RNA sequence: AGAUACCGUCGUAGUUCCGACCAUAAACGAUGCCGACCGGCGAUGCGGCGGCGUUAUUCCCAUGACCCGCCGGGCAGCUUCCGGGAAACCAAAGUCUUUGGGUUCCGGGGGGAGUAUGGUUGCAAAGCUGAAACUUAAAGGAAUUGACGGAAGGGCACCACC
C-alpha cells in the first residue's frame, strides 16, 4: 500500500534528480529523497570555550564556527536517530521539531 | 476536443442540480441544445432560460428547479422505431409513470410521448427524469 | 501513597452538594456530621470522606470549584449578575474611524455624527508575517 | 399521490428545502422547519404568526442555509431589499 | 425589519457598533462571509456592514421570538468572552445557558444528567464552540451564530456578522440581541432607551478585577 | 464498452472475439488441444481393458488408500 | 410495563397525542425511543432474526467469540428497520438488533407499475441502495409477480409490504450484512426521490414540539 | 527465488538451449 | 562452522570522450490522451494588468527590488460529508444500476510461462510476437485485532540495578 503521497522524497515536476552519496555511508540517494541538516557548529563545545579565551593573544576574539551540510541515507538517518518512525496522522506534520 | 455540445450541457445543468444552484451557465448554445431545454420546459423539469447571443456560437442561461433528478444523453444517435421505443424506455426511465425520452424525429426534436402520438420514430437525443 | 480514590470523593462532593451549610473548615465537626447524614460501614472510610470534605470547604470558600454546585454558586450567579459599574466605554464621544469605515457610514442615514473622530489612513500595506 | 379512483393512498407527503427544493427524508435528522417570527408593520412586537422555512441537512454542511434563509426572508420582505 | 421605521438601526445603536468594534472583522475572509462586507482596508482588515450585521440580529431575534416556551432556546459560549454575556442573556430572555465546556453527547445521549434537548441554538463562534454545531445536526436543531469574516458557515442557518474575538463587542452583540428579542415579546418598549447596561454583558478580565479593587478602594 | 460510435461496429466486434481468446473455458473448447488430450476424445463415456489395479495414495489431509484400476 | 419516557418526543406518544408516526417521520424527528414503535405498529410487527455473524478479535491468550445478529422487522403495509447488534452472547443479539431495527424503521413508499388502478403494490421508480461492494436495485413490476430477489432482501420486501418488485443485485451479496442494508438503503430511499407527484409546494404545517410546547412544559420536570 | 534470480536462471538455461540446437543444425 | 558474502587492501572490463549498435527499468504519478463540468484557502513559477508607499541609477521620467491584488497557463500544498471507492485514499481515482462526450492500448483465478515452438530484429547479449499438455482451491488486495521484532519511545520493580 502507498505510505507517502510524496513517495517519500520532493520531486513532483522533475523525472530525474542527480543522487548525492550519504556521508555515513556512501548511499547514491537522490537529493531530495535525503535527509539534510546543516550544522552550525563551534569549533570547540563548551569544555574548551573557558580555557581558550584565557590563553588567547587577541582580546575579543569570537571563536568562528564549523559550517557542514549533511546529507543521509534513510537507513543511516534512522540508524544515528536524525529521523524517526511516526503514528500516520503524525507522519504528516512538516513542521521542524523545535 | 468538444464532439457533443448537446452533452456538454445535459451534463452541465445535471452537476448543478446535484449541487443545487439556482440557475446554470452553459457556454456553447446550438438550436439542438435550446429545443432539448423547451422539451423539459413544457413538462416543467427547468424555469425559463435566456439564450445570450454574442456574435459565436451562443450561450444559455437555464433558472433551474430542483425538479430535474438526471438530465443524461445519449451518444451516439441510436435510430429508434416505435416497436423499438417501449425497450428504450424500459431501461432508460425510472418508471413508466414520469421521465421522458427526447429524440430527433423528422416532425421536430419531442419527447417519447408527442413521438408516439404522431406515430413516427428516429435519433435518440437523450433523456430527463 | 495518600490518594484519595473515587468512592471517596463521589461521596465528599455530594455530601458538599447537599449539606453544605453545616459543613466547615473543623474537621472534628464535619467527621460527626457524617455520622447522621450518611451510612458509612468503615470508621476508617468515614474520616477519608470528612477529610476530603475539608480539604473541597478550603476551596469553595476561595472560588468556584471543576466538580461542584451549590445555592452560593446560585447566590454568587445573583450577585454577578448586578455588576452595575460606572458609565460605559461605549458612551463616549470620540470613536477613531477610518477613512473606509467613514465610506461605509457615508452611503448610510449616519453620513456625518459630531460625535465621531475621522483619520488619515496608514500607509505601508504591510499587515502579514514572513514566511518561516 | 392519486390512483384512478383519485384518492391520495400513500401514508405521508414528506416536506420540501425551501432553498433547493429537494424533499426531506424520514431521516434526514439535519433538517430544520425554522419560524421567523412575524412583527406587526407600525408597532415593532411579534403578531402571533411565522414565516416557516424546512432546509434539508445536504444544504446545512454545505455552508449555504444562512445564505438561502437570507434569500427567503428578502423573498418575504423580513430582510430590506436594500440590505 | 425592512421598510419599517420600527425596527430601523436607530441613532444610538451605531455608535454603539463602533465603540465596542463590531464592525472591525479578521485578517483573512470565509467565501460565505463575503455577502456582510463593504470594503478591505489598507492595513487588511474586512470592516463588515453594520447595516446587514442590524438585518440578520433582527432576523435572527425573530428565530428566538418565534420559540413559544423560552426556556428551551439552548445559549451557549465556551470561550472568555462569552460566558457572562450568555447566562445574563439567559436570564434576560429566558434562555437556558451553557458557559463553557459543552459535554459531548447534551443533545444526542439520552442517559447524561444534561440531556438538554432544545429548539434553537445561539452560538458565540462556529471555530470555537464547532461541538454543539455537530449536535445541532444530529437533532433537528436550528442555529443562530455570532460570525466573523475569517469564521466558517458549516451547519449554521441564521449568521450574524460581528467582532466575536473583540473584549466587548461580544457582549454587545448579545446586548443588542438580548433586548430585540425583549422589545419584539413587549417586555422592553421601543420608546424608553433600556435600563440593563451593555456593560454588564461585557467579559470580565481577572487582573483588571484585582486592579479596579484599589482604584475603587 | 470504450469506443461508441454510430460506424464502431467492426472493432467492437473484432474486440470482444479477439479477447475472447483470453477465456478459459473459450480457448480449451474452441482450440481442439483439449479435445486431442481428452482420453474419451469428447465422449460421455468409453469402455476400456482393466490391466492392473492401483491403490492411490490420497491427498494430505486425507490419509487412506483409494483403490483405482489401470484401464 | 410503564415505560417513562426519556425523549421530548417519546413523551407525546405515550399522552396519545401525535397519533401517527407519519406525524414523527414528516418532522425528521430522530425515534431515539424504543417503545413508541412497541406503541403505533406493535402487535403489527413481525421479527425474523436473518442471520448469527460469530465475529472474533484475537487476544493474547485466545479468541473473543461475540455475535453479530441481523434482524429485520416491519408490519406487512409501509414499514421496515433492520438492526444489527453485537453481543458477546446469541440471546442478547438478537433482542439488542429488535430494539436497534424498530429505531431504525422508515416509511416505504409504494406506487404503481403503469396503470394506477388499486391500492399500490410496487417501488414507485428505479431506487438503488449500496453499502461495501453490494450494489441493490429494485424495479418496479405488475401485479402478482411476487419479489423477483434473493431469499434474503426479498425477506426484507415482504415486510416492506412491496408485494410485487424485479430486482437485480451486483457485488459480494455472499456477505449478508452489505446485502441486508444495500436493499434496506433502496426501500429509504422511496419517499426520499422526487417524482412529479411531489411537486405541490410544501404547506409547513405545525411541528408536534411546537403544536405541544404547551404540553411539554408540565407533563414532567 | 527472488523473481529478477527466477529470470536469471531461464536466460543462462534458454542461452544453454540454442547452444545445443546449433549443435544438431 | 563454512563466508568463493557483508568489512578491509588491491585491481580487470567498465565508468570519460568521438562514431556506430542495443530499445530495456519500480522507463512509477505503478494513474493513456483530448474536451466539459463540479467546493474553499494560503502559497509558489511565469507572463500580463492595475493599485498607497519604501529603496537604487538620484536629477527626474521610464525602469528594476519590495508591497497589495486581479487575470491566464504551470509544479504543487492544505482543507471539507462535491461525490467516489473493498478500503487505503482520491477535486480526481468525482460527475456510474439515476449506467452512453470522443478515442487508443490492454485484463479475465493461481501456476506451468513470458516458457516451448515458428516468425522477426540484432555482431552478440537479447528485443518484439507467443502456445499447449499438465497442475491447482485458492493465489491476491485493503484494512482490523493479537503475537512477534536483533524498530523507536514511555514506564514499573531490592523475585532489577545503584
Amino acid at each position: 500500500t502507498k505510505k507517502r503521497r510524496n513517495n517519500g522524497r520532493a520531486k513532483k515536476g522533475r523525472g530525474h534528480v542527480q543522487p548525492i552519496r550519504c556521508t555515513n555511508c556512501a548511499c547514491c540517494v537522490p537529493k531530495d529523497k535525503a535527509i539534510k541538516k546543516f550544522v552550525i557548529r563551534n569549533i570547540v563545545e563548551a569544555a574548551a570555550v573557558r580555557d581558550i579565551s584565557e590563553v588567547s593573544v587577541f582580546d575579543a576574539y569570537v571563536l568562528p564556527k564549523l559550517y557542514v551540510k549533511l546529507h543521509y541515507c534513510v537507513s543511516c538517518a534512522i540508524h544515528s536517530k536524525v529521523v524517526r518512525n511516526r503514528s500516520r496522522e503524525a507522519r504528516k506534520d512538516r513542521t521542524p521539531p523545535p | 476536443v468538444r464532439m457533443n455540445v448537446l452533452a456538454d450541457a445535459l451534463k452541465s445543468i445535471n452537476n448543478a442540480e446535484k449541487r443545487g444552484k439556482r440557475q446554470v451557465l452553459i457556454r456553447p448554445c446550438s438550436k439542438v441544445i435550446v429545443r432539448f431545454l423547451t422539451v423539459m420546459m413544457k413538462h416543467g423539469y427547468i424555469g425559463e432560460f435566456e439564450i445570450i447571443d454574442d456574435h459565436r456560437a451562443g450561450k444559455i442561461v437555464v433558472n433551474l428547479t430542483g425538479r430535474l433528478n438526471k438530465c443524461g444523453v445519449i451518444s451516439p444517435r441510436f435510430d429508434v422505431q416505435l416497436k423499438d421505443l417501449e425497450k428504450w424506455q424500459n431501461n432508460l426511465l425510472p418508471s413508466r409513470q414520469f421521465g421522458f425520452i427526447v429524440l430527433t424525429t423528422s416532425a421536430g426534436i419531442m419527447d417519447h410521448e408527442e413521438a408516439r402520438r404522431k406515430h413516427t420514430g428516429g435519433k435518440i437525443l437523450g433523456f430527463f427524469f | 501513597g495518600r490518594v484519595r480514590t473515587k468512592t471517596v470523593k463521589k461521596a465528599a462532593r455530594v455530601i458538599i452538594e447537599k449539606y453544605y451549610t453545616r459543613l466547615g473548615n473543623d474537621f472534628h465537626t464535619n467527621k460527626r456530621v457524617c455520622e447522621e447524614i450518611a451510612i458509612i460501614p468503615s470508621k476508617k472510610l468515614r474520616n477519608k470522606i470528612a477529610g476530603y470534605v475539608t480539604h473541597l470547604m478550603k476551596r469553595i470558600q476561595r472560588g468556584p470549584v471543576r466538580g461542584i454546585s451549590i445555592k452560593l454558586q446560585e447566590e454568587e450567579r445573583e450577585r454577578r449578575d448586578n455588576y452595575v459599574p460606572e458609565v460605559s466605554a461605549l458612551d463616549q464621544e470620540i470613536i477613531e474611524v477610518d477613512p473606509d469605515t467613514k465610506e461605509m457610514l457615508k452611503l448610510l442615514d449616519f453620513g456625518s455624527l459630531s460625535n465621531l473622530q475621522v483619520t488619515q489612513p496608514t500607509v505601508g500595506m504591510n499587515f502579514k508575517t514572513p514566511r518561516g | 399521490m392519486q390512483s384512478n379512483a383519485g384518492e391520495f393512498v400513500d401514508l405521508y407527503v414528506p416536506r420540501k428545502c425551501s432553498a433547493s427544493n429537494r424533499i426531506i427524508g424520514a431521516k434526514d435528522h439535519a433538517s430544520i422547519p425554522m419560524n421567523v417570527a412575524e412583527v406587526d408593520k407600525v408597532t415593532g412586537r411579534f403578531n402571533g404568526q411565522s414565516k416557516t422555512y424546512a432546509i434539508c441537512g445536504a444544504i446545512r454542511r454545505m455552508g449555504e442555509s444562512d445564505d438561502s434563509i437570507l434569500r427567503l426572508a428578502k423573498s418575504h420582505g423580513i430582510v430590506s431589499q436594500n440590505f | 425589519s425592512g421598510a419599517l421605521d420600527v425596527l430601523q438601526m436607530k441613532e444610538e445603536d451605531v455608535l454603539k457598533f463602533l465603540a465596542a468594534g463590531t464592525h472591525l472583522g479578521g485578517t483573512n475572509l470565509d467565501f460565505q462571509m463575503e455577502q456582510y462586507i463593504y470594503k478591505r482596508k489598507s492595513d487588511g482588515i474586512y470592516i463588515i456592514n453594520l447595516k446587514r450585521t442590524w438585518e440578520k440580529l433582527l432576523l435572527a431575534a425573530r428565530a428566538i421570538v418565534a420559540i413559544e416556551n423560552p426556556a428551551d432556546v439552548s445559549v451557549i459560549s465556551s470561550r472568555n468572552t462569552g460566558q457572562r454575556a450568555v447566562l445574563k442573556f439567559a436570564a434576560a430572555t429566558g434562555a437556558t445557558p451553557i458557559a463553557g465546556r459543552f459535554t459531548p453527547g447534551t443533545f444526542t445521549n439520552q442517559i447524561q444528567a444534561a440531556f438538554r434537548e432544545p429548539r434553537l441554538l445561539v452560538v458565540t463562534d462556529p471555530q470555537a464552540d464547532h461541538q454543539p454545531l455537530m449536535e445541532a445536526s444530529y437533532v433537528n436543531l436550528p442555529t443562530i451564530a455570532l460570525c466573523n469574516t475569517d469564521s466558517p458557515l458549516h451547519y449554521v442557518d441564521i449568521a450574524i456578522p460581528c467582532n466575536n474575538k473583540g473584549a466587548h463587542s461580544v457582549g454587545l452583540m448579545w446586548w443588542m440581541l438580548a433586548q430585540e428579542v425583549l422589545r419584539m415579546r413587549g417586555t422592553i418598549s421601543r420608546e424608553h432607551p433600556w435600563e440593563v447596561m451593555p456593560d454588564l454583558y461585557f467579559y470580565r478580565d481577572p487582573e483588571e478585577i484585582e486592579k479596579e479593587e484599589q482604584a475603587a478602594a | 464498452g470504450k469506443c461508441r460510435g454510430l460506424r464502431t461496429a467492426r472493432k467492437l466486434r473484432s474486440h470482444r472475439r479477439d479477447q475472447k481468446w483470453h477465456d478459459k473455458q473459450y480457448k480449451k473448447a474452441h482450440l481442439g488441444t483439449a479435445l486431442k488430450a481428452n482420453p474419451f476424445g469428447g465422449a460421455s463415456h468409453a469402455k476400456g481393458i482393466v490391466l492392473e489395479k492401483v491403490g492411490v495414495e490420497a491427498k494430505q489431509p486425507n490419509s487412506a488408500i483409494r483403490k483405482c484400476v489401470r484401464v | 410495563k410503564e415505560w417513562l419516557p426519556v425523549t421530548k418526543l417519546g413523551r407525546l406518544v405515550k399522552d396519545m397525542k401525535i397519533k401517527s408516526l407519519e406525524e414523527i417521520y414528516l418532522f425528521s424527528l430522530p425515534i431515539k425511543e424504543s417503545e413508541i414503535i412497541d406503541f403505533c405498529l406493535g402487535a403489527a410487527l413481525k421479527d425474523e432474526v436473518l442471520k448469527i455473524m460469530p465475529v472474533q478479535k484475537q487476544t493474547r491468550a485466545g479468541q473473543r467469540t461475540r455475535f453479530k445478529a441481523f434482524v429485520a422487522i416491519g408490519d406487512y403495509n409501509g414499514h421496515v428497520g433492520l438492526g444489527l447488534k453485537c453481543s458477546k452472547e446469541v440471546a442478547t443479539a438478537i433482542r439488542g438488533a429488535i430494539i436497534l431495527a424498530k429505531l431504525s424503521i422508515v416509511p416505504v413508499r409504494r406506487g404503481y407499475w403503469g396503470n394506477k388502478i388499486g391500492k399500490p403494490h410496487t417501488v414507485p421508480c428505479k431506487v438503488t441502495g449500496r453499502c461495501g461492494s453490494v450494489l441493490v436495485r429494485l424495479i418496479p413490476a405488475p401485479r402478482g409477480t411476487g419479489i423477483v430477489s434473493a431469499p434474503v432482501p426479498k425477506k426484507l420486501l415482504l415486510m416492506a409490504g412491496i408485494d410485487d418488485c424485479y430486482t437485480s443485485a451486483r457485488g459480494c451479496t455472499a456477505t449478508l450484512g452489505n446485502f441486508a442494508k444495500a436493499t434496506f438503503d433502496a426501500i429509504s430511499k422511496t419517499y426520499s426521490y422526487l417524482t412529479p407527484d411531489l411537486w405541490k409546494e410544501t404547506v409547513f404545517t405545525k411541528s408536534p414540539y411546537q403544536e405541544f410546547t404547551n404540553h411539554l412544559m408540565k407533563t414532567h420536570t | 527465488m527472488r523473481a529478477k534470480w527466477r529470470k536469471k536462471r531461464m536466460r543462462r538455461l534458454k542461452r544453454k538451449r540454442r547452444k545445443m540446437r546449433q549443435r544438431s543444425k
